[PDB]
């Protein structure tokens, strides 16, 4: 088994990292439309974070 | 005219004249992943008028289109498009010799 | 292509950004340079050196 | 190369030279029966490689 | 198989080349006969023996 696993370790190896970017590239895009959402209520709560700073 | 093979940033690049359109077009494959399918579908579906295309070792027999390319690309090949056998020769590479390539194939197929 | 050949429309868009181009609309053609980058895949045909590490 | 129209038994017989494969091909027209439009048709049937078509 | 059984489609190609078999086409049978290791000197330490003297 650890005869056969490195003759065919280099090339698994860069399948999974091709298959790694396509999902990052997918998930970032995904992830995309939420954030301008999120962004939008920690801003909100941050406003209202300084008032009782302030206060 | 002629088909041409050249290496750009480690990947070969092939420029091949199709019989519709008339003007050479220009075809850069990853050399692990793609096959010989993939190329000749990318032929097929880039001017619509190749309506048979495929390719032959030198001595003859043809090549399946699940075989890899990096497989293909060390000896010279016939690519026939639609009538026409254009003899493509790739540069050849820096390689194992005769003797080591026969061991290292031994140990690939006793492991 | 900056040699003046066409570049086929399967190839993806990672395999065109490695080097600079041109787009030609239906007038004037826009030479585009697209700043350099270092690596994204760690991908290339075969080499001695891994055949090396290999044995 | 020309484009001919002969007759051959009361039918135009058109022999046009098809870009693809560059050979030529001969198209019967009837012609009552047929238009224009349907020539231009069976002539990108015969080669896909006739994208852009048009009679003057 | 030589015997004349079929070979179910979920059987892998290391299982099918270890011996000969037949291949219909259309309606010609060709005998395939693979080229085959020994199974006498096959012990596995001989095995190893002639891997390590290899590598």
């Amino acid at each position: 088994q650890q005869l056969y696993t490195t003759l065919c370790i280099e090339q698994h190896q860069l399948n999974k990292e091709r298959e790694l970017i396509e999902r990052l590239e997918d998930l970032k895009e995904q992830l995309a439309p939420l954030e301008k959402v999120r962004i939008e209520i920690s801003r909100k709560a941050e406003k209202r974070t300084t008032l009782v700073l302030w206060g | 005219d002629d088909v041409t093979v050249v290496y750009q940033n480690g990947l070969p690049v092939i420029s091949v004249r199709l019989p519709s359109r008339r003007e050479r077009c220009q075809f850069t494959l990853k050399p692990i992943s793609d096959s010989v399918g993939v190329f000749l579908r990318q032929l097929q579906e880039e001017d619509r008028g190749i309506d048979r295309v495929a390719i032959y070792s030198p001595d003859g027999v043809r090549v399946a289109a699940s075989t890899g390319i990096d497989l293909l690309l060390l000896d010279d090949f016939k690519l026939v498009i639609n009538d026409l056998t254009y003899h493509v020769r790739p540069p050849k590479r820096d390689l194992l010799s005769h003797e080591n390539a026969a061991t290292l194939n031994d140990v690939k197929t006793l492991v």
